[PDB]
């Protein structure tokens, strides 16, 4: 009995959940058309030349 | 997104501009003291007039809010629930010692429905803004010890507009949009408790 | 310097003029560079801070005071500012 | 919210201003006064006819309020329920010393249904606002005991406007809005009795 | 310096002049800093304050009195006002 | 009698939501609760004597 | 040169003037090429670098550190930059 009745330590626990995100984007795009004499061009990202 | 007319030509410069500025804040406190007298080995009380409850195994309650009565048949055995919100306070296993001191299990809990329950609702699936703590506890008569705490923050600080120039301090906002909230928050669960003579 | 919050875990019982309060907690510092206030409010607000002749003890988990004389009797909150920053509170009751 | 025009002017100077503020209050009470004659060995009652009832193994009772009758057939068993609503208090095990010495569980409960009850409803979800508490506790013929307590608090505080100007004390409502509410509750359970001689 | 509610946990019986009376509670503080007001309504407004000398001990967890000649005979409601602040109210039977 | 994934927990906080989940079965009804938000859960906390 | 994050894995307690410090990682590098700074916030921002005499022990795995007179007590965070790249922290108690 002395010894299944004594003091336990009594604790405090402290747990940290941290989470961080970041992003970065960036698009750059020239799309034209031109025509000269017969000649049709045009030039886009999509479909090319 | 610029583009040119080779056909046309515009008179003089026009520039159209437009601003737009946006502040907030806000701050929610909710605060609960409750107290319950018992005795040292007080034991639970089985009335439960058929349907359960989450608190059925208590020593001691106190709750104030709602509570949900669930009533579903069903062949492998009915569905007769009870969901408490609002406060709800059990106290479990409370032995007390001739120094003072006082050893206790506590649940404690603040919950509410996420939208209102309107008649039209049905019991299969429930939403329920929940905080909640349970851990055992010991203390002498007249202290006062910290069982639960969580300290909370976030952050999203987006940015959008033209390259490089979007990023540029101060003027950057000129060129795109720019917008940055935080929250913090913070749960502090407190026991203190008496030997009344 | 300080950027941690000082978490309050335990405080005594009692608290009357010439009684020992002791108060445990995780973030707390040194008794040169923080404080005891007592008497404030939920937020922290109001109070008065404990002299630095009533420090006995001063660890980062523990802190031991003497209550002085002139303490306001009743309930009120306990808080530690460790380098200026604000701990969490418990509720102390003055004798 | 600002905007440019080169290709036009406008004449002189307009404000066009708009003002709006509300101010309110409420106080709600509700005190219930019950009182209940008992023997100290007291044993329950199985009446029940044939429905499942919270308060069929209380040694006393005394209710007022309403009733709800469920009746819902099933295979694993019917669903054979009462559910009472405004005032229920029920009386455990009252056993009383020869000094007079009163010990006792209480469970006390004030509740009602959150919305009217319209002969469409259905027993399947019920939504209750409720307050309950439980306990045991003993106290000498003539004294007086609190068995439970509650103290509540909110606030909500919301601001929003311009940035900056919008947080100025006093002028900041020029440019935004202002919120702010607070509530406060009290709940008190308190027991008494008398031997009568 | 007084932010938190007293609480009235259990008074005792009786109380005729020169009876003993006895309140336990938590928060109660000092008899130089409360007093008890007897004979109020449900909100505490009314009732008379009992006197300094009626006072035999106050803890911040119990107070005895002795219950001098005047008092209001019948039932009537008790409360403890430490630092300005009222507490939570018992029902009392003045004989 | 609903089914959480901290039920056996020794110690444990909560702060978010919680989602209650009642669907009749012929082969034992589904009565759960799932919990979002932070839940965190401590199992068999012993300590020594140092 | 230096391209994996350092992972700061365990600090030991106390951290008062005099007492040793000790840090277990993965990238931990040397002590000519790194340093470790303490009093940092959340971010690595702020807070102040031990002086290389403080070191008594520099592996890839573990830093034994002497606690100088002079740092900020209280919570705060910890960070090893091996060649100007910062590592996971963890937070330490300055007494």
């Amino acid at each position: 009995v002395p010894q299944l009745d004594q003091v336990v330590p009594q604790i405090n626990v402290q747990v940290r959940i941290q989470e961080v995100n970041e992003r970065a984007l960036q698009s750059l795009g020239l799309n034209w058309r031109a025509t000269f004499g017969g000649f049709n061009v045009a030039v886009s990202g999509g479909t090319g030349l | 997104a610029a583009t040119f007319n080779p056909t046309q030509s515009f008179l003089g410069f026009n520039i159209f501009p437009t601003l737009t500025a946006l502040e907030t804040q806000g701050l929610t406190r909710r605060v609960y003291d409750g107290n319950v007298t018992m005795q040292s080995g007080q034991r639970s009380l089985s009335a439960t007039g058929g349907a359960q409850n989450a608190s059925s195994g208590a020593a001691a309650s106190v709750k104030s809010g709602g509570r949900l009565e669930i009533n579903i048949p069903s062949a492998a055995g009915n569905i007769v629930r009870q969901i408490d919100y609002g406060l709800n306070l059990d106290f479990f296993s409370p032995q007390v010692a001739p120094d003072g001191t006082i050893t206790l299990r506590i649940r404690g809990q603040v919950n509410q429905p996420a939208t209102a329950i309107t008649a039209d609702s049905l019991p299969n699936l429930i939403d329920f803004t929940n905080s909640e703590a349970q851990s055992t506890i010991t203390f002498k008569n007249g202290q006062t010890i910290l069982m639960s705490g969580l300290l909370g923050s976030t952050e999203t600080t987006n940015r959008s507009g033209v390259p490089f120039l979007s990023s540029l301090p101060g003027v950057g906002a000129a060129f795109g949009e720019k917008r940055t909230e935080k929250t913090q928050s913070q749960l502090l669960v407190i026991i203190t408790g008496t030997v009344v003579k | 310097g300080v950027t941690v919050t000082p978490v309050l875990i335990k405080v005594s019982e009692g608290a009357a003029p010439g009684d020992t309060l002791t108060i445990q907690g995780r973030y707390l510092g040194n008794a040169q560079t923080a404080r005891v206030i007592i008497g404030a409010d939920e937020n922290g607000q109001g109070g008065t801070a404990f002299p630095a002749s009533a420090v006995q003890s001063w660890s980062d988990t523990e802190i031991v005071l003497k209550v002085p004389e002139g303490m306001p009797a009743g309930g009120s909150w306990l808080f530690v500012e460790v380098g200026g920053k604000r701990s969490t509170g418990l509720r102390v009751s003055v004798r």
